[PDB]
RNA sequence: CAGGCUAAUUUGCGCAAGAGUGUACAAAAUGAGUGCGCGGUUUGGCACCUCGGCUUGACUAAUCCUCAUGGAUG
RNA sequence: UCUAUCUUCUAGAGGGAAUUAGAAUAUAAUAAGGAUUAACCUUUGUACGAAAGGAACAUGGGGUACUAUUGU
RNA sequence: GUGCUGAAAGCAUAUAGGCACGAAAUUUACCUUAAGAUAUUUCUUAAAUAUACGUAAGAAAAUAUUACGUUAAUAGGCUUA
C-alpha cells in the first residue's frame, strides 16, 4: 500500500536509489504491486535521472501482504519500484532484485522479462 | 392413506375439562428409503444432484461443517500424505524446519523456514520465510490447494522450538537469512542417493 | 439549427412551419430549407 | 390523501364493478397490472428455507479457491399454494423444521391438521410466475432442487447492531482529533441550514439510530456444491445474518430461468418420491372435518380414547 | 453584520439590429459603438430594522466530465 | 458559557375504532425511500485518409468450480 | 433531434389528420421499510390468545422483538472431538 509521501527503493539502473510517491495514477485507493505512481527522486546511485526529477514508476514489491487467488500470500521486507515513462515502458535496462509475481496480470511483460527472479 | 398422528389436548384448569384437541401429525417413525430414481436428463448445461438421497423427513446432521471438511480433505488429499505431513505427530513437519514448496504450473520451488502453522481445516497454511538476494520474503501457502504440487522437508530443527510461532526470526538477530545452502545440500544428497 | 426569437427566411426555398405541436405542447416555429441546411432555425425554447 | 393519489375510502370495494370486459381501459395499477410488469423478473419455480451454518472455501481440483457459505435444508416442505383466484398472486408457502405441539397455538394446530403436515418452525411464501410454479402440498424439497452452477438470490436478516452512531450507521467522517476539537470527535456536526432552509430539520436527515436486524438480499450467487445426505447447498460469497438463522434461497430474478428440461426434471422427481401426495392430503382434510365437527359438538374426547 | 426596498454598477446573462473579421462569402466562427430586457452573484444608494476551515445537508441550472443531437467554402 | 421546554428530525415504544366479537400465522394492492461513476481490450488497425492517424454499430471479457468460450 | 403518409394551399410540407424513431433525466424494474385488503376446507361460549414469572437469545438504552420451561438441550456444569 503506497501513498503520498511513501518512500520506495528503486531497483533499476535508471540512476535513482530512493524515490517518494507523489500521486497514485488511475485510482484513489493506495497503490499495490502492479500499480502506476508518480515519484520524485530523492537519492541517486554512484541520461540518468537526477535528484529532484519527476518520473512515473511501477510498484514491484510492497511490505503490505498481497493475497492471491490460490490463497497464497506474499510479503516483502521493503517497498520497491521501477521507473517508467508515460508510454509505459521501463527507463532502465536491468532490474536487481526479486519482484512481485502480480506484475503478470497487470500487463507488465517488459518489467518481468528483465527481472531475474519473481516471488 | 391417512398418515400416522397423535392427539394434542388443551384442558381447562378452572374445571379440568377438555377445551379443545387436535390431531398432530408425526413423521413416519420408520424412515423409508425409497428406491433409486428413474428420472434421467440428457443435457450438457446441467446435472441433477440426486446421487445419495437420505430418508424422507429426517433431521440432517446439526453441524455439517466438520463433515464437509473431511469430504474436501479426502478429495484434495486422497492418499492422506499431506494431512500426515502436518499432523501433530513426531514424524510430522514442525515449526522451525525448512520446507520446499513445489508449485503446479510453475517453476522455482519456494523454500524457507517455517514460522507458523495455522490449522483451519481445508484452509490450513504454513508461513515460510527466505531471503531472495538481499530482500526477505515471507509466503503463506494453503497446503490443501492444488497449486501446491508438493511439500518436502529439506532440513529439520535440531531442538524443538519453544514457541508455536517464530515471528522473532524477522529480527536480524534470529534471522536465518537465505536457505540456498540447505536446498543445495538436499539436492546433492538426493541425486547421489539415486 | 439556430434558436432565435426573430426567425426569418434567407432565400426563396425557406419555409415557415410549426412542428412538435401536439396535445401536450404548443410547439415551435421553424425555418426549414431543403437547399441550405444553414438556414435551419427554431423560435422558442423547450 | 393518506397514501398516494387515491382519495377513495379504505372500506369501499368497487374493484369487481370496473371490468375490462365492459369496454373500460385496463388500469396501470392493481394486482393484475403489478404482476404484468414483473413477469420477466418473477421466478418460475419456488424457493427453499435454509439455515446458515458457516462459511468456508471450495477447493477446485486444479487450483481454485472460492469462498462460500453453507446453507442446510432441514425438512423443507410445501405447506400451501396461493392463486390469483383466491389471493391475487401466485406463490408457494414453504415450511422449515419442527416445533413442539404445546408451543404451537390452537389456530396453527388446526392449520396443519387440515394438511397432514407436522407443525413447522417457520413459514415463508415464494412468489412464482404462473400456475405452473405451484407444487403438491406435503412434498419435501431437497438440495437437488438446485443444480451446481445455478445462480440464486439469498434473503436473510442481517446481524443486529443496536443503537449505532453516525459513523457506523451512515459513514460520517467525524471531526478532528487534536487541533482544538472540544467534545465533538464522533458527532454528526450540523443538522441543517438556518431560517432560509425551513427553520427545521428536514425529513430523511441521516441521524444515529438502530442499525441492522433488517432483511437483506444478495443477488446472483452461484451454487458450488449440492449434497443431499448432509442436506447442504454451498453458495459462493457471503450471506446476511448469523449462523443458525433461516434464509430464503430462490432462483435469481436478474438472470434467465433454468432450462425447461431441468424445471420439468425436478417436478418429475417430486412425483416419484411422493406419489401419494394427493391421496394423503385429501385423507387429512377429511379427518379435519370429523374432528372439527366433534369440537363443535363437544365430543372430541370420545374420538381420542377410541384409539 | 444579516434581512427588506432599489438595480447605477458587476468578475451575472439573454434578445434585436449588423459596421466589420472570416483568401471568396454577414449570420461555421466572429460581433465596434448601440437599443429592448431578465436576473439578484459584486461594489454601492436608502435607513423599514441595530472571514476561512471542519462536520452535515437541501436546492437552482446560466453544464467542467459522462448520455442523445442540429450547424460547421471554414 | 448553556443539564433541550416546544416545533421539526432520527430511532423505539404505551394506548387506539375494526366492516365492527376477538385472535394465531402467512401476506397483496399501494406508499415512502434506497441503489445511480468512468475507462480499457475485443471488434480492428475495419469505415475514412496521399500518409500519419483513426471511429461508429455489435459481441464477449461471472469459469485455474458448473457452464460458456479461445488455444494446445 | 430524425422520419413515412398527406391535405388545408393542384405545388410544397415529418405543420391539420393518420403512423414512427429517439437520452446518464422520468417511469417501470431491482432493493429496503411501511401499508395490512386478503388467505387458511385455521382457533375461540368464556375462552382462543396474550401477558407475567423463570432459563435465554439470530434481539437489545428502557420498551419491543424471537425462543424455551421437565412429555424440555433454553443457559450453566460435566464429557469427548
Ligand atoms: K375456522
Ligand atoms: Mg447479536
Ligand atoms: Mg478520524
Ligand atoms: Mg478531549
Ligand atoms: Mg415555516
Ligand atoms: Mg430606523
Ligand atoms: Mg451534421
Ligand atoms: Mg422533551
Ligand atoms: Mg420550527
Ligand atoms: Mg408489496
Ligand atoms: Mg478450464
Ligand atoms: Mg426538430
Ligand atoms: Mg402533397
Ligand atoms: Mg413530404
Ligand atoms: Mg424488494
Ligand atoms: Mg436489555
Ligand atoms: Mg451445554
Ligand atoms: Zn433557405
Amino acid at each position: 500500500m503506497i501513498q503520498l509521501k511513501t518512500m520506495l527503493n528503486c531497483i533499476d539502473n535508471s540512476g535513482a536509489a530512493l524515490v517518494e510517491c507523489a500521486m497514485v495514477v488511475g485510482q484513489k485507493r493506495h497503490a499495490s504491486i502492479g500499480d502506476r505512481i508518480v515519484v520524485v527522486v530523492q537519492k541517486q546511485r554512484g541520461t540518468k535521472v537526477k535528484r529532484g526529477d519527476i518520473r512515473h514508476a511501477v510498484v514491484v514489491r510492497t511490505k503490505q501482504k498481497v493475497q492471491r487467488r490460490d490463497g497464497s500470500v506474499v510479503r516483502f521486507d521493503d517497498n520497491a519500484c521501477v521507473l517508467i515513462n508515460k508510454a509505459g515502458d521501463p527507463i532502465g535496462s536491468r532490474i536487481n532484485g526479486v519482484v512481485g509475481q502480480e506484475l503478470r496480470k497487470k500487463k507488465w511483460s517488459k518489467i518481468l522479462s528483465m527481472a531475474p527472479m519473481q516471488a | 392413506a391417512l398418515p400416522d398422528h397423535n392427539f394434542f389436548r388443551i384442558a381447562d384448569k378452572h374445571t379440568k375439562k377438555t377445551r379443545t384437541a387436535f390431531a398432530v401429525f408425526t413423521p413416519p417413525k420408520s424412515p423409508t428409503t425409497l428406491p433409486p430414481s428413474s428420472v434421467v436428463t440428457k443435457s450438457k448445461a446441467f446435472k441433477i444432484a440426486n446421487s445419495k438421497l437420505p430418508p424422507l423427513m429426517t433431521k440432517p446432521p446439526s453441524d455439517p461443517m466438520p463433515l464437509l471438511t473431511q469430504q474436501q480433505i479426502a478429495r484434495m488429499d486422497p492418499t492422506g500424505a499431506r494431512t500426515a505431513l502436518f499432523s501433530k505427530a513426531r514424524h510430522a513437519a514442525r515449526v522451525g524446519d525448512v520446507l520446499m514448496v513445489t508449485h503446479r504450473r510453475g517453476g522455482e520451488p519456494f523454500a524457507g523456514v517455517c514460522l507458523a502453522i495455522r490449522r483451519s481445516g481445508i484452509d490450513t497454511a504454513i508461513l515460510l520465510r527466505n531471503h531472495l538476494g538481499k530482500v526477505g520474503v515471507e509466503m503463506w501457502y494453503k497446503i490443501y490447494n492444488k497449486n501446491v504440487a508438493g511439500i518436502e522437508i529439506i532440513k529439520r530443527r535440531a531442538k524443538r522450538a519453544r514457541r508455536a510461532k517464530l515471528m522473532y526470526m524477522r529480527q536480524p538477530k534470529h534471522d536465518m537469512g537465505s536457505v540456498e545452502q540447505y536446498v543445495f545440500a538436499w539436492k546433492k544428497m538426493r541425486k547421489v542417493l539415486s | 439549427m439556430k434558436v432565435h426569437s426573430a426567425i426569418k427566411k434567407r432565400c426563396e426555398h425557406c419555409k415557415v412551419v410549426r412542428r412538435k405541436a401536439n396535445k401536450r405542447q404548443n410547439g415551435y416555429l421553424y425555418i426549414i430549407c431543403p437547399a441550405n441546411p444553414r438556414h435551419k432555425q427554431r423560435q422558442g425554447y423547450r | 390523501v393518506k397514501y398516494g393519489w387515491s382519495t377513495l375510502p379504505k372500506r369501499s370495494r368497487p374493484t369487481r364493478f370496473n371490468q375490462v370486459t365492459q369496454g373500460l381501459p385496463a388500469p396501470t395499477s392493481g394486482p393484475a397490472a403489478a404482476l404484468k410488469r414483473r413477469e420477466k423478473t418473477t421466478p418460475l419455480r419456488t424457493g427453499v428455507l435454509a439455515v446458515k451454518k458457516g462459511m468456508t472455501v471450495f477447493m477446485g481440483r486444479t487450483g481454485a479457491r472460492i469462498p462460500c457459505t453453507v446453507l442446510q435444508l432441514d425438512r423443507v416442505q410445501v405447506v400451501a399454494n396461493k392463486t390469483r383466484a383466491k389471493n391475487g398472486y401466485w406463490a408457494v408457502q414453504v415450511g422449515l423444521g419442527e416445533r413442539r405441539a404445546e408451543n404451537v397455538g390452537a389456530p396453527q394446530l388446526g392449520y396443519y391438521e387440515a394438511k397432514g403436515i407436522p407443525p413447522k418452525q417457520t413459514l415463508a411464501e415464494f412468489k412464482v410466475r404462473n400456475q405452473d410454479g405451484l407444487l403438491p402440498v406435503g412434498v419435501q424439497l431437497f438440495p437437488d432442487w438446485f443444480h451446481v452452477g445455478q445462480v440464486v438470490d439469498v434473503r436473510g436478516i442481517t446481524r443486529g447492531m443496536g443503537f449505532a452512531g453516525g459513523m457506523k450507521r451512515h459513514g460520517f467522517a467525524g471531526q478532528e482529533a487534536s487541533h482544538g476539537n472540544s467534545l465533538n470527535h464522533r458527532t454528526i456536526g450540523s443538522v441543517g441550514g438556518s431560517q432560509g432552509s425551513g427553520s427545521r430539520v428536514l425529513p430523511g436527515k441521516k441521524m444515529p439510530g438502530r442499525m441492522g436486524a433488517q432483511q437483506h438480499t444478495v443477488q446472483n450467487l452461484p451454487i458450488l456444491m449440492v449434497d443431499n445426505e448432509l442436506g447442504i447447498v454451498v453458495v459462493k460469497g457471503a450471506v446476511a445474518g448469523h449462523k443458525g438463522a433461516v434464509v430464503k434461497v430462490q432462483d435469481a430474478v436478474k438472470k434467465a430461468p433454468p432450462p425447461e428440461e431441468f424445471v420439468e426434471a425436478t417436478k418429475q422427481l417430486l412425483n416419484e418420491r411422493f406419489p401419494d401426495a394427493e391421496e394423503k392430503l385429501q385423507a387429512a382434510r377429511k379427518l379435519h372435518l370429523e374432528l372439527k365437527e366433534a369440537r363443535r359438538q363437544g365430543l372430541i374426547d370420545s374420538l381420542i380414547k377410541n384409539g
